[PDB]
């Protein structure tokens, strides 16, 4: 009822009944969904000016957080209903709207929480059922219904509506079910074949009606001709409405038909894939792919089964017989099936066994079909067969390496030239890096031949004229105009539009390009995770967006291009385009300051070049710009040289540009650059022994001189003196605080401004403090050297904390509250309990984090911790007597979890726990907000705000649940000492159990949780690992009993074991658990006997299932290829990232796949360097590598082009070694975690274990370590690693474990 | 040429590139050019390349961390079989006789000396079917 | 004031190593014609196509300039892109059409086509040609 006023008290009126700009946005979010597409329109107008209005604020809604603002979130919500319009017009309007919300990174969005794809299978066997039948009534709505209003067609529609009411009373449970409405208005009313395609047949319809005469003959179900006579006369009336009866039909007609007829139809389908109008033969061979659709569920019908039903199947299969996969994946080239005619080209792989080369010239062409990243390359790895040089030359255009061997593609023209496309592609090269001179000597070749794709290389030339910005290149781009257009070439065509001043008549042609941003809005509807795939599309209409609010100045909200990017993803693929429309735009500025501002632009590019390497582009991009010089920007160019290589010589041009750049004077950005140069420098100078680190740390105190201001160059120097203070001792350790304070003063003066490296800095600048206060304690039990000495040391650190009290913030606190576990269990006392006194503070910030910090405290007697605990309660209580309050219910609460944790098929807790249960009814207690994992984490500041982001931000912000207590009666898990999980109802009503398991170290588990989803969120920031979108679960794990930890399980969580047992009951193999007692092993087992007869066990007792698991997890084919996709994410990096910790041996039952998304689950990941593998068998595997489950990663390809993606993956997961660090310094730290294995000693370290700390050091350095003599290469390790899994020596190793045939 | 021959070397210019990773798929590829599973070759000139391919095998396996130091003797002994007569052959299988010794002393001289003599004769062979190493193999 | 004779002094050289001890001699970086001499003394043809590409979007007046990117087309050394470069010359010099063709001829030597050398053979230079003349002898 609500709606936008123009006279305010008439909305005022309404809005009294229906009980600040964030709030407008989610009445607007509302308001996005239309009851009607009409209003939705008037709506979406409003959107759009809603974000004009919100202006520069919209863009400090959207940045504040480093995570995706909740606001943007609603606002993702928006772009996800946003233009998605059957009218083009309406979808227009939504894209416009979404121009001026910009593009946000793929990584940077958080939606993955809705359903999406994901939905209730809408397959039913049908006809039988009275669904069917509706959605037969369906059939005669809608078109049916608008034949119903042609008279000839009416008569036959009501006689097939009695036909209906023959099959079911009109009136009257069916009456009930039927929706009824306007089509209750229509109820009462009612109450030789060379022909398929060619001639006769027509478009589709016509030879659908010939065969529909044959199926009635095949069929001799009763119910099944009296629904054909009915169905014929409808079929005449609506073609469509045909090929909705025809599905239904064609599951008769398989059901019964004259054996030759069967064939010949079998024949017929063959011929249409063997072979308006044409586009219905399209639709027809997408038909019999329907009918393969409704031939599985028929085979699903024949799943439900277990003489007729097993003939039906045997008459099925005799079907698919007749079919030729390899035939579907010609006919599916045709289609541009894309995915599903990928699944159909793997299903023929797996039919058949194939040699990999005959399989390969499929491949490559599907390859190619499918632009898969992998693309070409995954292939070619995969053949064993070297490929044709001119397939190489496509395969180097599949990898779209650019650089080297765009001449080899122009080498092979120059071998021979056979096709004009082939040039193209050479053109594409020919334009090179955005070279206007190759395009001017480009266009002069294009005129000597005379073709259609000389003048799209014009179009390209006319883009190279848009970065000339010449209005002479306009005029020559305008002879070009005139012609079909590439999205490109269109942009070129609004370029010409820009030089025409069109106004109005320019902004229908951008309509026009709209409009094929609405061809790609129609490639957006798809399966869940398609908004990433089509991102790129949609940044180009983002850019799009960026021009017209370029374009109505031009005609004539802040809407920064660089406040823009940082929200925006940056694609090595994409990035650099976007960059460029951005450049474009500043080519098109005629304003006379921009004489200088148009290279910051192309400097900003170089950036992301250093980043995208292209070092020869970025060079390129400084010969593109020039002139304007900065220093600064001289040096950074140096510096992405630097990267590359020559840093010495770098530093010297550097030192040569610092003199250039000032005879310290801040100068704004210059000084702090300078001293970014200087940084590079103390780079250089830790490279080079000639620069002095004494005359470093006075060149980097100079550097904090420089600017007292900035966080990074505090920060850096804070990094620097770590590395001056980490060999400062040389192994010498007596005094070391007294510098160490001044660089943890540093660390937190740099804290207080902030740093987009700071979270993790800080991190590890905390942990340096516990370090510290370990220390301290450690020499006063000694009694060595002074005790005033460690004294002042321990007042620095008093002067630390009050100095982080006067900058200490919650948002400060973050990792270090979660780390205060290790620093509460600590000796010393005295400052160390009074800075516990500041995480208390942390605490008092927010208390639901402090309360699950509290509860695992609690489980742990802590006696002297206990009291510690409860002093840290107590001072909280005196600083807020509500904060007592709130802590006092907490207790309680969580006292009554500990014992319904304990619990001394369906276990009911009021049954049991009638106490328990009474208490969750009861609101006594004080409500508790449910924990929620995600909650647990903390959240992330944006990089953008500089001050007080941190103190707006929540420590951790999301919408909170709060608990609603469990049912009385639940069902209760089995298993031995099987937890019990029950999941609480959601205030809003979503439920998850929770299931706790005695005798569990959950809390070390859990920071090791901890130790991921900020890997994960950094695979979200990396642009990588966004393009592989490889995100990682997060288990969500609440012990707060010592003994137990409680976790919610998700809905299809399969052990993997299970789910490899699901596939042996579904194969039927069986094999005796006395005939594996029967194989004996002796522990000293030869290894070649063992591997011998396991092979020969393994392969009867495992022919691969993977196949038939993929069929059976995505009835869609196109589910089946997103699936994939899930593989490939599934196992993988995060599994590597495991191997990569070296803690794990994870059992195969430990490992787990989801149902409705497929994922690969770890658990219960108690070893730690491999304690546990170390413990009876060994693996050095780095994943378990089932045939089977390898059989999926296989794929087309057994060895998996995703595999190596994710080894990509890990190495840029090596990227923060410090940071990775830190996190093993935590994992060491806390007192719960036990190096070698509560009350006894509230306040384990093992030298190993500092020793598997390097040994993660020596994995980020790749080196092996075991292998004698040798050196590391991040390719290499991965590629080892991958022999290792291949390797089945290791698994003969192995006993019991996965114990996998597969 | 159907032998990986100059696509041999363009594994060499893979050296240049320096990735041992993507040599090491030259080298798997190498074996499979000149045939899925070629041994040195028959003809001289092939078996030379041939030779060499395992020679830069070697080196690639001693670059290689998955590496066995058996199997790159075996390597290196095949090398010396494939010709007797070369001395490039040799030359690789010497340098590699030298890595290996190193490790193989493990800290004890007197362990150290029928290897060494063995070593010492391919020097001494290798010495006489040419110079091109040999002042390197004099010292 | 030393470094402008100090260039000619470089090129009447022809060392290299002259060149590069002038680069980092001058206090100011070289640009345009005086990057595209370092460019020649660092001998990377990706540099100097740059530097070409750079000094023509500055201007186009030279015909040698021209030719300097036509050299880097030879270092490219394909000869599809080398006819294309020579395509696009022969348009672009109006005043000296086949300038560079003799650098073209020479990739017709490359080329190794009779009907490629026809095209250089049709075209006349009072010029010596370097080895692309004698290429000419070679043509019949
Ligand atoms: N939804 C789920 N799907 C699959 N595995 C789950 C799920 N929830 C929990 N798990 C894990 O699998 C176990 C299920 O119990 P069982 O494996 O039958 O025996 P258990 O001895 O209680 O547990 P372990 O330690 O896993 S053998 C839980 O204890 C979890 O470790």
């Amino acid at each position: 009822f609500l709606p936008d006023h123009p006279e305010l008290k008439k909305i005022k009126a309404v809005l009294q009944e229906y009980r600040d700009l964030q709030t407008t946005l989610q009445l607007s979010m509302k308001a996005i969904q239309h009851e009607n597409v009409d209003v939705r329109i008037h709506a979406l107008t409003s959107l759009k000016e809603t974000l004009y209005k919100n202006q520069e604020k919209l863009i400090k809604y959207a940045t504040d957080s480093e995570t995706v603002e909740p606001i943007i979130s609603q606002l993702v919500t928006v772009l996800l209903k946003g233009c998605q319009d059957a009218n083009s017009q309406a979808r227009l309007l939504c894209g416009e709207c979404l121009g001026e919300l910009g593009a946000i990174d793929p990584g940077r969005l958080d939606f993955s929480t809705t359903e999406t794809q994901g939905k209730d299978f809408t397959f039913v066997t049908g006809v039988e059922d009275s669904s069917f039948a509706y959605g037969l009534l369906m059939e005669l709505t809608r078109a049916y219904l608008a034949y119903a209003d042609n008279s000839r067609a009416q008569d036959s529609a009501a006689y097939a509506i009695q036909e209906l009411l023959s099959i079911y009373d009109c009136r009257h449970q069916l009456w009930r079910r039927f929706p009824e409405h306007v089509r209750e208005i229509l109820e009462p009313h009612l109450n030789k074949k060379p022909i398929y395609l060619s001639k006769l047949g027509s478009n589709f319809a016509e030879w659908s009606a010939s065969w529909a005469g044959y199926l009635i003959t095949k069929v001799r179900h009763d119910l099944a001709s009296k629904i054909f006579t009915c169905c014929s006369i409808m079929m005449k009336h609506d073609f469509k409405v045909t090929i909705y009866l025809l599905p239904h039909i064609l599951v008769y007609v398989l059901l019964g038909c004259n054996q030759e007829d069967q064939q010949e139809v079998y024949a017929e389908i063959m011929a249409v894939l063997k072979h308006i109008a044409s586009d219905l033969c399209q639709l027809s061979t997408q038909t019999v792919f329907s009918m393969l659709d409704h031939l599985t569920q028929w085979a699903r019908h024949k799943f439900q089964a277990l003489t007729v039903d097993y003939e039906d199947y045997q008459s099925v299969t005799r079907f698919l017989d007749l079919i030729p996969q390899d035939t579907l994946a010609v006919a599916s080239f045709r289609s541009k099936a894309y995915t599903r005619a990928v699944m159909h080209f793997e299903s023929f792989i797996t039919e058949k066994k194939q040699n990999i080369q005959e399989h390969l010239g499929f491949l490559q062409k599907l390859y190619a079909a499918m632009h898969e990243p992998d693309g070409v390359a995954g292939v070619s790895a995969i053949r064993k067969a070297e490929p044709s040089l001119k397939e190489q030359i496509l395969e180097h255009e599949s990898l779209g390496l650019l650089r080297d061997a765009t001449a080899c593609y122009d080498r092979a023209i120059q071998l021979e030239p056979d096709q004009i496309i082939h040039y193209h592609g050479v053109v594409k090269s020919m334009l090179g890096l955005g070279q206007l001179s190759t395009v001017i000597t480009q266009v002069n070749g294009v005129h000597a031949n005379r073709s259609e794709w000389t003048d799209e290389l014009n179009t390209y030339r006319v883009e190279a004229a848009w970065k000339l910005s010449q209005w002479d290149l306009v005029e020559n781009y305008l002879a070009a105009d005139g012609k079909s257009t590439t999205w490109s070439v269109r942009l070129g065509q609004l370029l010409l539009s820009a030089k025409k001043r069109d106004i109005t008549a320019f902004y229908d042609s951008l309509k026009l390009v709209r409009a094929e941003q609405i061809v790609p809005l129609s490639a957006a509807s798809f399966e869940r995770g398609s908004y990433q795939r089509g991102y790129e599309y949609i940044v180009r209409l983002h850019m799009l967006c960026e021009l017209e609010h370029s374009i109505k100045p031009l005609f004539q909200d802040s809407l920064n291009w660089v406040a823009r990017l940082e929200m925006t993803q940056n694609s090595y693929r994409a990035k650099e385009p976007i960059l460029a429309l951005r450049r474009a735009l500043l080519s098109l500025n005629k304003r006379p300051d921009y004489n200088e501002m148009v290279g910051e632009c192309w400097l900003q590019s170089a950036r992301v070049a250093r980043k995208a390497g292209h070092h020869q582009t970025a060079y390129n991009a400084l010969l593109n710009a020039g002139e304007s010089r900065l220093a600064e920007l001289y040096v950074e160019r140096a510096k992405w040289l630097w990267s590359k290589g020559d840093v010495h010589q770098a530093l010297i041009v550097l030192q040569k540009g610092v003199e250039l750049c000032f005879p310290t004077p801040p100068e704004g950005k210059n000084m702090l650059i300078h001293g970014r140069a200087m940084l590079l420098v103390g780079r250089f100078m830790e490279e080079t022994a000639n620069f002095e680190s004494n005359a470093i740390m006075k060149k980097y105190k100079d550097v904090t001189a420089c600017l007292p201001e900035w966080e990074d160059g505090h920060f850096y120097l804070a990094k620097y003196y770590d590395k001056l203070m980490p060999m400062v001792t040389d192994n010498k350790m007596e005094k070391q605080g007294d510098l160490i304070r001044y660089i943890v003063l540093h660390f937190g003066r740099s804290l207080q401004y902030g740093n987009q490296f700071i979270y993790q800095s800080m991190p590890r600048m905390l942990t340096l403090w516990l370090d510290y206060g370990t220390k301290a304690y450690e020499w006063e039990k000694a009694g060595r050297s002074d005790r005033v000495q460690m004294r002042n040391d321990l007042g620095k650190i008093n002067k630390v904390i009050t100095e982080h009290t006067n900058y200490l913030a919650p948002y400060q606190f973050l990792t270090a509250f979660s780390q205060l576990i290790s620093r509460i269990c600590h000796s010393h006392d005295e400052v160390f309990v009074v800075l516990m006194e500041i995480i208390a503070k942390v605490f008092l910030a927010y208390p639901q984090q402090a309360m699950w910090m509290m509860t695992a405290v609690s489980k742990s007697s802590y006696p002297m911790r206990v009291n510690r605990c409860k002093e840290i309660l107590n001072k909280a209580i005196h600083m807020k007597k509500s904060l007592e309050k709130f802590v006092g219910d907490a207790t309680r609460l969580t006292d009554k979890l500990l014992e319904l944790c304990n619990k001394p098929s369906t276990l009911s807790m009021s049954t049991h726990f009638k106490m328990l249960k009474k208490l969750v009814e009861e609101a006594t207690f004080s409500e508790i907000l449910i924990p929620l994992q995600s909650v647990m984490i903390p959240t992330l500041p944006s990089i953008l705000g500089t001050h007080a982001n941190h103190a707006s931000h929540e420590p951790f912000p999301g919408h909170w649940a709060y608990i609603a207590g469990f049912d009385d009666m639940v069902e209760i898990l089995a298993s031995l000492q099987k937890p019990k999980k029950i999941s609480l109802k959601g205030s809003d009503g979503k439920f998850y159990i929770m299931m706790c398991k005695p005798k569990d170290d959950l809390r070390k588990d859990c920071r090791l949780m901890e130790f991921n989803s900020l890997i994960n969120k950094c695979l979200r920031k990396d642009a990588e690992s966004r393009r592989r979108e490889l995100h990682i679960r997060t288990y969500a794990v609440i012990p707060l009993n010592d003994e137990c930890g409680i976790i919610e399980w998700v809905n299809n969580t399969a052990g993997l074991r299970p789910i490899l047992t699901k596939l042996y009951k579904e194969k039927g193999v069986y094999m005796t658990g006395k005939e594996l007692r029967q194989c004996m092993l002796p522990k000293s087992a030869a290894l070649s006997e063992k591997l011998k007869v396991f092979r020969e066990f393994l392969l009867p007792r495992h022919p691969p299932i993977f196949h038939e698991w993929f069929l059976r997890t995505f009835p869609d084919p196109t589910s089946w290829y997103s699936s994939r996709s899930a593989y490939c994410r599934s196992t993988a990096v995060m599994s590597m990232v495991g191997y990569i910790l070296g803690l794990g041996d994870r059992h195969g039952e430990n490992i787990l796949f989801d149902s409705l998304t497929g994922e690969c689950v770890h658990v219960d990941f108690n070893c730690l360097f491999n304690k546990g593998e170390t413990f009876e068998v060994p693996e050095i595997v780095p994943f378990r590598l089932t045939h089977n489950m390898v059989n999926g990663m296989g794929p087309m390809g057994t060895e998996g082009l995703f595999r190596r993606a994710c080894e990509v993956t890990m190495r840029l997961m090596r990227d923060q070694r410090e940071p990775l660090m830190s996190v093993l310094k935590t994992f060491l730290h806390d007192p719960l975690v036990e190096w070698s294995k509560h009350s006894k000693a509230p306040l384990v370290v093992n030298e190993k274990a500092k020793t598997h700390v390097l040994d993660i050091e020596q994995r980020l350095q790749g080196v092996i370590k075991t292998r004698n003599r040798v050196p590391l290469s991040i390719e290499g390790h991965v590629h080892y690693l991958i022999q290792e899994a291949t390797d089945e020596n290791l698994l003969c190793q192995m006993y019991l474990g996965w114990t996998p045939y597969m | 040429s159907r032998l990986a021959e100059l696509y041999v070397e363009r594994a060499k210019w893979l050296w240049s590139k320096g990735d041992v990773h993507q040599a090491l798929i030259v080298l798997q590829k190498g074996v499979e050019l000149c045939f899925p599973e070629n041994e040195t070759p028959p003809e001289g000139k092939n078996m030379l390349i041939h030779g060499r391919a395992m020679l830069l095998v070697g080196r690639f396996m001693e670059e290689t961390a998955n590496f066995e130091s058996n199997a790159i003797m075996k390597k290196y002994k095949d090398v010396t079989a494939c010709l007797p007569e070369w001395e490039d052959g040799h030359f690789y299988l010497a340098k590699y006789y030298d890595k290996l010794m190193p490790m193989v002393t493990d800290n004890k001289m007197e362990k150290q000396g029928d290897l060494i003599r063995y070593i010492v004769l391919h020097f001494g062979r290798s010495l006489q079917y040419g110079n091109q190493f040999i002042y390197q193999s004099m010292p």
